[PDB]
């Protein structure tokens, strides 16, 4: 199965068809007024309108701006990239912070296509090719549920001799990427000789040919990754690959522009549809002042994705600066840019309910006595905190043969675990032995 | 446990029942390999009554050397590989048949027969063969025919122009036979050298080396009711040997064959156990290298013969793959013959496998069918006097029947 994580019970917002909040829904609580304004980036981002719009989660540690975050991607779904970064990915050593700010802004933007996908496989039945050279060569393969043939082109066919297949192999072509694969002989010629060096499989018992309508998705920055370093073009097969050792680079302008005209006139012709994304900067306080400048500029651009932010700090000095403090951490002139969502701490009931929600995804029973004292445990210290007990508490009582957790076993846990705050008070006690 | 088959039984009949409308009633007359099936044509009852005298076609003459016995009781046989090469055992063998059916008197037998003859007769024997029946007992009139087109025939929808394949297996040959608009295309027809003789024989020296303590115990009468009875034909071979090869399948399938007693008696008087050898013995014809013998097997035959025609008339002819004669009575044989039919199709296309009604009698039922139809077209037999004109290597290309092609033999 599945591992659970730290926010896999969360399923979606939650909201009623009116747009309003829920008490308690697709796995969050609480957070009315803080969740009905997600509602509203969710529309936004369906409306594929905008570009560069802007939005801050703000509050302090705990108090659901991650599981929030992570709540729309659950609203948009699969079809809509939501490309998630932290603050302190921009320090590479390969390229300068203004290009991974622009790479992952690239990202959050995709290209949706449709093919029909179309495969045949079975045993080579003959080859035979078609004047003065190959015009063309027809091919025969059979399976048990009968034989076709197909006329291949000579691009085919050299992808074939390169594969070393011959008359009896059992093949996998693939007629859309004119792809080939050679998958053993076929075992009616598996006594030619006692021993040898080839892998026999038994004739394949499936359709000859086979046909589906799939979807590709791509997003810009693949395109621009592709197509600006040579394309190595080494199925392996050519030492020269060996030499040299790839690195990232800083992308030019100029390919960007003409990526830009190209997809322009694909979407044109029908042959692909476009998906602005959403792009999430978590931990948004770790940028520097030259970065935070650089957004200035890149949610103006009228290309740009939705960006979604978010920080836990209060009144600190911002990054590079080395004097200047700022709310949030986040310099005056871009918080100017920014709508901003508050995010408030939560009273014990409703961490009660979350402890509840989180015991029954993790897959633990829990005795209502025993989740009274994590409901009090959870206001003495945190619910992140209260939260970790669960497990260790259920690997106790099914050490002491039991099914489900009660208040001895979080008792026990209590003394066995501690907490930052209860740790710091030793720390200040003991203070000159560390 | 084994039985044992019968022997002499009682037909005796007037000297001729002679119907209603045509006195000449005809003699309906299989001239088997294996064994004779003969009796009269019998008009204007829908089933035939009484397909008399079935019986195996050997004979008997030994150390007394004075006196020689033809019917169902060291022996002999006229036929080498479905072709029949002898005289006067020839001769005690339609005695047999013709006395028992009862005959009127005079010297000659006045009534017109139909019979049976190779898928190719070689002329010196359709020769020999017409010399032995026109000299000796004087008939009338006589007609040729094949004993699978005869129960094709018989098989048909309609009685009326088709095409096929047909599928025949007796006892010392198979042959596939490709027809179109009810004529053989003898000149890409082909038959294997392989039977139910061959099996038996096979499944006879298989237990001889299995027991060498009592060789004198088995003995083909009793092959044969292993060969019928407990054998089956394998979907896929490799696959069946396959979860054969498994001790708890096998003693849920292995065949206790017990022996008739005078240690439980097994050292000699032994239950037989046959396994994986119920089936080697059915698989000879689609795997002929089981024996040492190298042909195609009626698998590779069957597509080295379909793909030999042009491909909107190949999925003419595989619309009617029609299953007759002896080794055809395996249980699974249907199945078998189809699942290797679907490998060797276009993809999406359509085939269809019939099976005959009665596949040992049907070869006799059609022949009696088609007499009973073509009393007076005289165009079809060859009558006496033509006989005395054209050499006795000649035939007149009905269907049903052997292609005829213009050529005479030298004799004095
Ligand atoms: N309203 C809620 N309903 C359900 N679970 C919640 C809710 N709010 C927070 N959680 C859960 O509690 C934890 C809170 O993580 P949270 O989103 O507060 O991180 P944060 O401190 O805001 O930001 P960061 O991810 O930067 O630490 C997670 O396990 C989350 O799934
Ligand atoms: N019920 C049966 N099951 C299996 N084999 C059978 C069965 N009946 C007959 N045979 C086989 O049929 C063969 C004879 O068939 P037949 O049509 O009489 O031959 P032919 O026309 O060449 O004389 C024998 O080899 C015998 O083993």
């Amino acid at each position: 199965t599945q591992r659970i994580a730290s926010h896999s019970h969360v399923k979606g917002l939650g909201l009623d068809e009116s747009g309003l909040a829920k008490q308690a829904a697709s796995g969050l609580v609480g957070q009315e007024n803080a969740r009905e304004a997600c509602g509203v980036i969710v529309e936004l981002i369906k409306s594929k309108k905008m570009a560069g719009r802007a939005v801050l989660l703000a509050g302090p540690p705990g108090t659901g701006k991650t599981a929030l975050a992570l709540a729309i991607a659950q609203e948009l779904g699969s079809k809509v990239p939501f490309c998630p970064m932290v603050g302190s990915e921009v320090y590479s050593t390969e390229i300068k912070k203004t290009e991974v700010l622009m790479e992952n802004f690239r990202r959050a933007i995709g290209l949706r296509i449709k093919e029909t996908k179309e495969v045949y496989e079975g045993e080579v039945t003959e080859l035979t090719p078609c004047g003065k050279t190959i015009s063309h060569v027809i091919i025969g393969l059979k399976t048990a549920k009968g034989t076709k043939q197909l006329k291949l082109d000579p691009s085919i066919f050299e992808s074939l001799q390169k594969e070393r297949v011959e008359a009896g192999d059992v093949i996998y072509i693939e007629a859309n990427s004119g792809a080939v694969k050679r998958q053993g002989r076929c075992d009616t010629y598996a006594t030619e000789f006692d021993l040898e060096a080839e892998e026999y499989v038994p004739l394949p018992k499936g359709d000859v040919h086979k046909k589906k309508e799939i979807i590709q998705d791509v997003t810009l920055h693949d395109l621009d990754v592709a197509n600006a370093r040579p394309q190595g073009g080494q199925d392996i097969l050519s030492m020269m690959g060996q030499l040299m050792k790839p690195k990232k680079t800083e992308i030019t302008d100029k390919l960007r522009g003409e990526i830009n005209k190209v997809v322009n006139k694909y979407i044109d012709q029908g042959i692909a549809e476009l998906v602005p994304g959403v792009l999430f900067v978590d931990e948004v306080h770790m940028l520097d002042i030259e970065c935070f400048t650089y957004l200035h500029r890149a949610l103006e651009s009228s290309i740009a994705p939705i960006v979604i932010f978010a920080s836990n700090r209060g009144n600190c000095v911002i990054r590079g600066t080395e004097d200047i403090t700022s709310p949030h951490g986040i310099p005056l002139d871009l918080l100017d840019r920014v709508m901003i969502i508050r995010t408030m701490l939560y009273t014990p009931q409703e961490m009660k309910q979350i402890i509840k929600i989180r015991a029954q995804t993790e897959g633990i029973n829990i005795s209502e006595e025993a989740l009274n004292h994590l409901g009090e445990i959870g206001t003495k210290t945190t619910l992140r905190y209260s939260v970790q007990l669960l497990t260790p508490a259920n690997l106790l009582a099914k050490i002491n043969g039991k099914d489900s957790i009660e208040k001895e076993h979080v008792e026990e846990i209590s003394e066995l675990f501690y907490d930052a705050k209860s740790s710091a008070k030793i720390l200040a006690d003991q203070q000159d032995k560390y | 446990p084994f039985r044992d088959a019968r022997a002499a039984p009682d037909p005796v009949l007037e000297a001729g029942p002679v119907a209603h409308g045509p006195l000449p009633v005809p003699l309906v007359l299989d001239n088997g390999s294996f064994q004779v099936r003969a009796g009269w044509a019998c008009p204007g009852q829908d089933p035939g009554p009484e397909p008399r005298l079935q019986f195996r076609a050997v004979c008997a003459r030994g150390r007394g050397g004075a006196r020689g016995a033809s019917g169902p009781q060291m022996l002999r046989s006229p036929f080498d590989r479905n072709v029949p090469v002898n005289l006067e055992l020839q001769e005690l063998l339609l005695d047999y048949s013709f006395q028992h059916l009862g005959v009127s008197s005079q010297g000659c037998v006045d009534h017109p027969i139909v019979l049976t003859e190779a898928v190719c007769n070689p002329l010196y024997s359709r020769q020999m063969m017409s010399e032995l029946l026109f000299e000796c007992y004087g008939i009338p009139k006589v007609a040729y025919g094949i004993d699978s087109l005869f129960s094709f025939y018989h098989n048909k929808p309609k009685n009326s122009m088709c095409s096929g394949l047909i599928i025949s297996s007796g006892y010392q040959c198979t042959h596939v036979l490709p027809i179109l608009e009810g004529r053989l295309d003898a000149k890409n027809c082909k038959r294997i050298n392989l039977g139910g003789s061959q099996a038996a024989g096979y499944l006879q020296r298989l237990l001889q080396l299995k027991y060498p303590g009592h060789l004198a115990a088995i003995t083909l009468s009793r092959m044969e009711e292993i060969l019928h009875e407990h054998s089956y034909i394998a979907e896929d071979y490799v696959e069946e040997l396959h979860k054969w090869r498994c001790p708890d399948y096998y003693e849920n399938n292995v065949h206790k064959m017990q022996l008739p007693f005078s240690v439980f008696n097994l050292a000699a008087y032994h239950q037989l156990f046959v396994g994986t050898e119920r089936i080697r013995a059915p698989e000879i014809i689609f795997q002929p290298s089981l024996i040492g013998e190298e042909q195609a097997g009626i698998a590779e035959t069957l597509q080295y013969i379909l793909d030999r025609y042009p491909k909107d008339i190949q999925e003419m002819l595989v619309q009617n793959v029609f299953l007759t004669g002896g080794n055809t009575m395996y249980p699974g044989m249907k199945a078998r013959m189809e699942k290797e039919l679907l490998e060797m199709r276009p993809f999406r296309s359509s085939f269809q496998v019939q099976l005959a009604s009665n596949p040992v009698l049907d070869a006799w039922y059609g022949a009696r069918d088609w007499a009973l139809n073509h009393l007076d077209d005289n165009e079809v037999w060859i009558t006496r006097k033509e006989y005395e004109e054209k050499g006795g290597e000649y035939l007149k290309e009905h269907c049903a029947s052997n292609i005829y092609v213009p050529i005479r033999l030298p004799k004095q």
